[PDB]
């Protein structure tokens, strides 16, 4: 059941593939287009693609979003 | 007028009225006249904007995309 969990996630990363600059090496920029994301200038740009781009993680188990129609 | 040159390569500098030593040109302005030729100077030195540091003036601009 999660083992073809984690080729669905190898699979969207082969599809953002095909493209030279790299979708996971730079940040984006802000409403203000003067500074990076807030919390990509504090961790990686490597963690604002799978935390919050791909996954688009919360804050705890407890409280559940909505079905991510990318990953679906 | 160039002060306090340092081997490093630092050194400060302010600009003055031609020929009225007594005007000096304020520190707003000539921040905005260098934004405006930044390019230019770095081009002159081989530099590119890590290189030639102006301490108190940012690059600002440049967002990406291309995807449409
Ligand atoms: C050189 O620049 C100074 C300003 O730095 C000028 O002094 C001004 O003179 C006018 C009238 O003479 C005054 O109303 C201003 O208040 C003065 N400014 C200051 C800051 O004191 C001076 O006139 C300039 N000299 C020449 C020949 O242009
Ligand atoms: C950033 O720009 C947006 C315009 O889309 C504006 O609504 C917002 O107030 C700006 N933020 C700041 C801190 O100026
Ligand atoms: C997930 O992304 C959507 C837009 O893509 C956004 O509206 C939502 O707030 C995000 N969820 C979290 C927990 O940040």
């Amino acid at each position: 059941l999660y083992y073809n969990t984690i080729i669905s996630w190898i699979m969207w990363y082969l599809f953002n593939s095909f493209q030279e600059p790299l979708p996971w090496s730079d940040c984006p920029l802000n409403e203000n287009q003067t500074g990076y994301v807030d919390e990509c200038a504090r961790s990686s740009p490597v963690d604002y693609f799978w935390y919050r781009e791909t996954l688009n993680i919360s804050t705890s188990i407890s409280d559940s979003g909505s079905i991510q129609w990318w990953m679906l | 007028r160039v002060a306090n040159l340092k081997p490093r390569i630092s050194f400060n500098f302010f600009v003055t009225a031609p020929k009225n030593v007594s005007d000096i040109i304020p520190r707003t302005e000539v921040e905005k006249a260098i934004r405006m030729s930044r390019s230019r100077i770095n081009d002159a030195f081989r530099l590119n904007d890590n290189s030639l540091e102006f301490l108190g003036i940012q690059p600002t601009l440049g967002p990406p995309n291309q995807p449409p």
